[PDB]
């Protein structure tokens, strides 16, 4: 009775909160909470948002070097999901910070959650215009450091990923 | 609260048809897609609701029946026995009339348009079903594996096929199919046991040779060494009890059978091996995509249940692909029901149910509707 | 005073966009101005968020789209998809609100003047921008080179411009163009790779030949000298690896591609090359000032980043220029961004407050405000 | 005696080789340029004989040879097997030695100097030939249409070339190529016959599909109109008898094959079709010469023998080109050998005596003589 589970557009709203760089006084200092999760609903027919296991912005200036370092060991092993990231990278041609879609699909997650989050994968990706890079993760190690995101954006960015070299 | 809408799931696969309910993670019924009509010399009277025996029954009562194949190439051609096969599945093996239950079918890579439209017809007409879908084999396996780009090498009893996938869409002009299948492995496995003097020729012995196929077989690494090891050590020889207590033993033939997918020419085919067919289908895709296909080879189909096959494919693809590429073979746990486990979970999703491919959108949109919900 | 908006500097280019912030070292967004629409249709409703795929989102769409540039000359030929280029630059590529932050723009050499009034409209109506400014591109790279008089040869994306300038004033009687640049020479490199029996034909392969071109091509110090050197030295030719691990050798094509900009007749054109359009634009300037223009020949734009070109430019024009004259070809390191770096500084000079056109000056003085304040 | 004038002509074509004597009406042998390299010694020979088997011999030994096509892109990409094609053409198929007989060769469009030079070398240094000539086959087929100016579509089995010509000279700034040809039509034809369950996988079945190409296929005058007429009748369908005595019948698939020439997307190419590429080729020819090309579109080669193709091209190019121009498709009466037949006539004109490169015109300038004598 379906091709997959549907995207619920609040994922596009909280994506729009992260989508733009904006006015100084609060927006950049509060909205750019990188590593937010998009997850399957109660009835199992919608992809919705789940508040992720991350840090915000000013908190990067304290006891945690980056918000990816929060995320990469606060993911479920027995489930799949999508994550949204905002990856800062230097070359020496320019300094980018671009939006990335990540599909977390560890082999310890069951075939039915895999099949479900694979079904809707293209639909949420084709709704989020200005995602410039996308990848899928399968082990527990291919996820780990910030520089392990860099060849997935493309091997020209090897100079600095989130302030850390590849 | 959870929905009472349990759908029916039928994989047509290749050779072996497999069926059950959406929410079951394994089929409730599995049989060979074979049908047998009587001969008029020796015709039986008082059998079934139909003119032809199906599945195991058609092989359980031999000689008098003239057997016919409604599927070959993995593609449906007959419908006058395929619509018996589905009926005997629902009303005698699964124990229901399908009139309350949505019914999902599996499609083979490069299936003609109209076969989905005949699948819309027979469900709503012949079987009275409320809704349907048709989903292509290689996507169901790759989605259930938790990937989004790569190549599926699928290997069943009717055909073996190599299907490149990009985002979730199959690249059609890059697909390859090898003729060599679990059928020809059975043809060969009987004949090479007969070369050990263990003659097997009948329909009764064929299914014991199939039971041996599904138990004792594995792919060898570095063939001549495994041959020489079997020819000097009984470590690779393994025994089997036949139905009434008579014992046989099989060695070389346990891997010399599986080797026929890497060497089709050992049965006799002009065809290139599964690794060559994988290489040639990757090499028929675009310059910037080929990198991700070489690095994402998914094994599928019931003939990939053999140990050593992914372990061997790692040797065979690195003899063909550039050594700057880094070949990952993805061997999943389930392989026999690969497309049906993906199809079963897809069949439980009722996200769009009220304007779908339902029985009473048919009187408006006709059998054309099926292609308008195909991604 | 210290919590104000760092204005955007968005160069409209000639088929490649370049956009960053004022006081930042580099353009944030650099992408093709190409737009495409589908030649065949899908069935997946709601998955297309736009009618037209703009930029790198167009190059992405393998045989789906027919592609076109709205800005072939740097003069805009379609305004209504160029209206989407800037919208996609702000609300996708730069990731900023244009209603919050001011934008400095560029205009192409000798543009039909109503062009900049529709450019003032779209910023202040469709994107609702608070403040705007416009400059001619050749009057950016000359001041980045520390000149005010000189002759800027900009061989941009899509057309090569020659702009003689005296004390900032671009001499209108002396300007010209050669309709060929570093875009259209890329598809010329595909044809001379086809002479070797390599295939490159798709939009995916075009971007590899584009990459090959920018990394491995150079202008020959003389064509027949380097052809005679190529015939006597196999070390002239060199390797390139494709991203799937296939490898080819890119040969004398490394200079036969660039040479077509010194010899347009090789792609079938009537026009003389960049040396002679430089000579002819200098020889259309008044009696003495030849002197100061030959001594300040600035190369600008992406197609001037090749080795040997400064060397070669001097070589030809010293046979054409009256032999008392002593030519100086200027060839600085940042050639594609010299036409941006000086704009980043200009758009962050605190005293430039009165030179910016704010939203209110569009009323009383009309849309023509751009002809009062912007070069 | 005096009515015989002894010369040979070997057309290499767009990889479809055709050879006979100068004065033959149609060529004495015709075959695809392929060499089959064996995987064992003595497979068609005794020991101490030729290494590799050619064309006719190569397809005759299914499964047990590996093929190389040396003149793939119509230009010669390999000499070490092309040298064997020519040697076998003389000392096998034509049954005559070239040391005695002047041999005229053909060249394909866009061929480098070095290939023209190396082919001129081989004729004297590998084959001793008394005299030779290199003609461009498109102009021979234009002259066989009784023309000086026109636009030739050469379509063999290797590549399809769009060659615009003014008064015997091909205009090189406006020559185009569609790398899809009669090879890929033969490959695609096997797949759409396999959609109807017919066995068409092997080299043995493939060369029967090349006969189904000549015997059964046609271009539809409009595709979905012919599709709608076929999908509402039982009259378009045509039968074929297989060499074991089995019989088959092909419907809608008879026109799915060559529609690939108007829609390359049928084999996944984002390239333009034979209509679009010929139109683009005329449109890149300059001002008033286009009217003379529009009225003289010559169809050339084996892929122009299909019913409906000229009628279809006459539709497609009058839809593409502004109908104030008077568009005409034309062709030579015979056209599959016209490329060679114009060479037969040229090599037997007694006045061509001075235009033949006699072997001592190699002594004075080596293989460069072909730029002075072969117009």
């Amino acid at each position: 009775m379906a091709s997959g589970v549907t995207v619920n557009d609040e994922v596009i709203k909280v994506f729009n909160d992260m989508k733009v760089r904006k006015s100084s006084t609060q927006e950049e200092i509060k909205k750019r909470k990188k590593a937010v999760l998009f997850c399957l609903s109660d009835d199992k027919r919608q992809i919705i948002v789940e508040e992720a296991k991350q840090i915000l912005v000013g908190d990067i200036g304290d006891t945690v070097e980056d918000p990816y370092t929060s995320f990469v060991k606060l993911l479920p092993l027995n489930d799949c999901r999508y994550a949204l990231y905002d990856a800062t990278y230097e070359t020496k041609e320019s300094k980018k910070e671009d939006l990335v879609f990540i599909f977390w699909a560890p082999e310890s997650a069951p075939l039915k959650s895999k099949m479900i989050y694979a079904s809707s994968k293209d639909a949420i990706k084709k709704k989020f215009t200005g995602i410039k890079h996308e990848w899928q993760v399968n082990g527990l190690d291919d996820i780990k450091d910030r520089s392990t995101l860099g060849e997935k954006l493309g091997g020209n960015v090897v100079v600095s990923l989130e302030g850390k070299p590849l | 609260d959870e929905d009472e809408t349990t759908a029916l799931v039928c994989d047509n696969g290749s050779g072996l048809v497999k069926a059950g309910f959406a929410g079951d993670d394994a089929p409730r019924a599995v049989f060979p897609s074979i049908v047998g009509r009587p001969r008029h010399q020796g015709v039986m009277v008082g059998m079934g609701q139909k003119d032809s025996y199906v599945g195991d029954e058609a092989q359980s009562k031999r000689g008098i029946l003239t057997l016919k194949y409604p599927i070959e190439h993995g593609i449906i051609t007959n419908w006058d026995d395929m619509e018996k096969i589905w009926h005997h599945t629902f009303y005698n093996e699964l124990r229901v009339a399908p009139e309350e239950h949505p019914t999902l079918l599996t499609e083979a890579p490069l299936n003609p348009k109209a076969n989905r439209e005949k699948m819309t017809q027979i469900m709503f007409e012949t079987f009275n079903v409320p809704a349907m879908y048709v989903a292509i084999q290689a996507v169901l396996s790759l989605y259930a594996s938790g990937r989004t780009t790569g190549i599926v090498l699928d290997s069943g009893d009717g055909v073996t096929h190599n299907v490149p996938i990009y985002e979730g869409y199959a690249l059609p002009h890059a697909i390859m199919r090898l003729d060599l299948a679990g059928r020809d492995l059975t043809d060969y496995l009987m004949k090479i046991l007969t070369e050990r003097g263990y003659s097997f020729v009948t329909t009764a012995e064929r299914e014991i040779v199939r039971d041996i196929k599904e138990k004792l077989c594995y792919v060898a690494l570095d063939f001549e060494n495994e041959m020489a090891t079997a020819a000097s050590s009984s470590s690779l020889e393994k025994s089997y009890e036949l139905p009434d207590g008579q014992v046989i033993t099989i060695g070389n033939e346990r891997f010399r059978c599986p080797e026929t997918l890497f060497q089709p020419s050992f049965i006799g085919m002009e065809s290139a091996g599964i690794h060559e067919t994988t290489y040639n289908s990757i090499m028929k895709c675009d310059i910037d995509i080929r990198k991700d296909l070489y690095a994402n080879n998914v094994m599928s189909g019931g003939t990939t249940m053999y140990p050593g096959i992914a372990d061997r494919m790692q040797k065979e693809i690195t003899a063909l692909a550039p050594s700057t590429m880094k070949i990952k073979i993805i061997a999943p746990p389930e392989r026999k029901y690969s497309v049906w486990i993906g199809g079963s979970i897809l069949a439980s999703l009722s996200t769009f149910q009220q304007m779908w491919i339902t029985k009473q959108e048919y009187d408006e949109a006709g059998p054309s509707i099926v292609h308008r919900k195909c991604f």
